[PDB]
């Protein structure tokens, strides 16, 4: 069975060129035709081109000159190039043949000039050791770091119900995260808890008790 | 079997051929008649080990697979034997990706030959499609 | 370029229903248009080609129909599995372009959001910044209105939202938003609200706090 995958570079800098490897396994490379397609963080799809039989490719004019897309007959892959990249290029990219039965799993891309930066963590407690009803919901705030993904957890774990970990967003230029905790009224400030974030890029794994 | 000119003019319109990258109806009634006479079940020989099928006669080296032909491609990824049915579903769905290459229309000879800058639309005119 | 328009943006139904979602092409583009299903975190997925060819191994649930500028594809009894994004692609001319996608969803009984407000904490006001966050948990369905309020003036700049996918857990959904301002601007008002507006009520959930106490 014929199957696709994507490689490359998952961070591009601004006015950079992006590169994406699709490496071909079960069929041959000249054996149909390949094409790349992104999918952009509000989820709208965009067919960027292809590569037929003959070489000949057609790519997006709401983008051609910037892109190209090659293959290499000897190692089966085909490959893409997108020049002078800007934030708007951040996607999923996706390589899939021409018929559309055959994609791979994608890979993000994310154009962007800032540093890593190993995230900032504050406790989010109610307005002063508060507590109304017969529960409490807690949080932690992860700010200011790059790139994503960071690991969130609550007592290292031994606290794993009740919690909400939402979607981190882009505030400039770099990722903003957030994450709730609900527990019984009994529970806190009875028992310890602990936000605890991990960030593999920057080598570092904090802890916050609320 | 063997379509009428305009019945097979309003199953490839039906099939979207019309029009399909570019090339009007035209185009593709005249090459099936130059190519098989309108003909699905039409078979030809070629040299080497390859054949071509159907109604918009297929080679077997670079788009079908029949399992007897040397360097075989499958490009359309389908049986040889799919192109001769009476239902041109098959030989439609390979024409359009073999049209979908840079070379357009001019993979089949006889429509460059025969087809080519003609008055194409010819052939679908009076039909009540 | 060709546009494909697709609707609703979205669908909430109960597995067990039958669907029929739309999409249509702004040019005549006769049967080349074609199905893909997205699940989160997944590739697309060719379910039909051709407007109405099935792909052999593809659930017969699944169905197309339609020509020219009009389309539709049919699920016959939608199952679990079947929740996710659906969009169409046409392939007549070049550029290929596709339909800006339908959601499909789980239909459950309405709930309202559990809101909790809470102030920045100490150690990011001792870095000069203030972030307000409010959290806006398990509700039914997903619109949903957050609106905060500084001193009782409606506030929009600093403000960012995030959404979770609908919980696999209970099928609702939840939401997080945060003021953002500076050490200096928090401290320069008092009263901080998060205002939300939901179908579950005709009176929005308000929750604040006031620096003046604790």
């Amino acid at each position: 069975e014929v199957q696709l995958q994507e490689s490359g570079p998952s961070l591009v800098k601004p006015s950079q060129t992006l590169s994406l490897t699709c490496s071909v396994t079960g069929d041959s490379v000249t054996s149909d035709y390949w094409s790349w397609i992104r999918k952009f963080p509000g989820n709208k799809l965009e067919y960027m081109g292809y590569i037929s039989y003959s070489g000949s490719t057609y790519y997006h004019p709401s983008l051609k000159s910037r892109i190209s897309i090659t293959r290499d007959t000897s190692k089966n892959q085909y490959y893409l190039q997108l020049n002078s990249v800007t934030t708007e290029d951040t996607a999923t990219y996706y390589c899939a043949s021409w018929g559309g039965d055959v994609w791979g799993a994608g890979t993000t891309v994310t154009v962007s000039s800032a540093k890593t930066t190993a995230p900032s963590v504050y406790p989010l407690a109610p307005v002063c050791g508060d507590t109304t009803g017969s529960s409490v919901t807690l949080g932690c705030l992860v700010k200011g770091y790059f790139p994503e993904p960071v690991t969130l957890t609550w007592n290292s774990g031994s606290l794993s119900s009740g919690v909400h970990t939402f979607p981190a967003v882009l505030q400039s230029d770099l990722y903003t995260l957030s994450s709730s905790v609900t527990v019984t009224s009994s529970t806190w400030p009875s028992q310890s808890i602990t936000c605890n974030v991990a960030h593999p890029a920057s080598s570092t794994k904090v802890d916050k008790k609320i | 079997k063997v379509f009428g000119r305009c019945e097979l003019a309003a199953a490839m319109k039906r099939h979207g051929l019309d029009n399909y990258r570019g090339y009007s109806l035209g185009n593709w009634v005249c090459a099936a008649k130059f190519e098989s006479n309108f003909n699905t079940q039409a078979t030809n020989r070629n040299t080497d080990g390859s054949t071509d099928y159907g109604i918009l006669q297929i080679n077997s080296r670079w788009w079908c697979n029949d399992g007897r032909t040397p360097g075989s491609r499958n490009l359309c990824n389908i049986p040889c034997s799919a192109l001769l049915s009476s239902d041109i579903t098959a030989s439609v769905n390979c024409a359009k990706k073999i049209v979908s290459d840079g070379n357009g229309m001019n993979a089949w000879v006889a429509w460059r030959n025969r087809c080519k800058g003609t008055d194409v639309q010819a052939w679908i005119r009076g039909c009540r499609l | 370029d060709i546009v494909l328009t697709q609707s609703p943006a979205t669908l909430s139904v109960t597995p067990g229903d039958s669907v029929s979602l739309s999409c249509r092409a702004s040019q005549s583009i006769s049967n080349n248009l074609h199905w893909y299903q997205q699940k989160s975190h997944e590739s697309p997925r060719l379910l039909i080609k051709y407007a109405s060819q099935s792909i052999s191994g593809i659930p017969s649930r699944f169905s197309g129909s339609g020509s020219g500028t009009d389309f539709t594809l049919s699920i016959n009894s939608v199952e679990t599995e079947d929740f996710g994004m659906y969009f169409c692609q046409q392939s007549n001319s070049w550029p290929y372009t596709f339909g800006g996608g339908t959601k499909l969803e789980i239909k459950r009984a309405d709930a309202a959001p559990t809101v909790s407000i809470f102030p920045p904490s100490s150690e990011q006001l001792t870095s000069g910044g203030a972030s307000v966050v409010c959290f806006l948990n398990n509700f039914y369905p997903k619109d949903i209105n957050v609106k905060w309020k500084i001193d009782g003036s409606e506030r929009q700049n600093g403000v960012l939202n995030s959404w979770t996918d609908q919980d696999s857990k209970d099928s609702t959904y939840s939401m997080s938003s945060t003021l953002t301002l500076t050490k200096d601007e928090y401290e320069r008002h008092n009263s901080y609200t998060c205002e939300a507006t939901h179908k579950t009520s005709t009176s929005p959930i308000v929750k604040s706090f006031n620096r003046n106490e604790c």
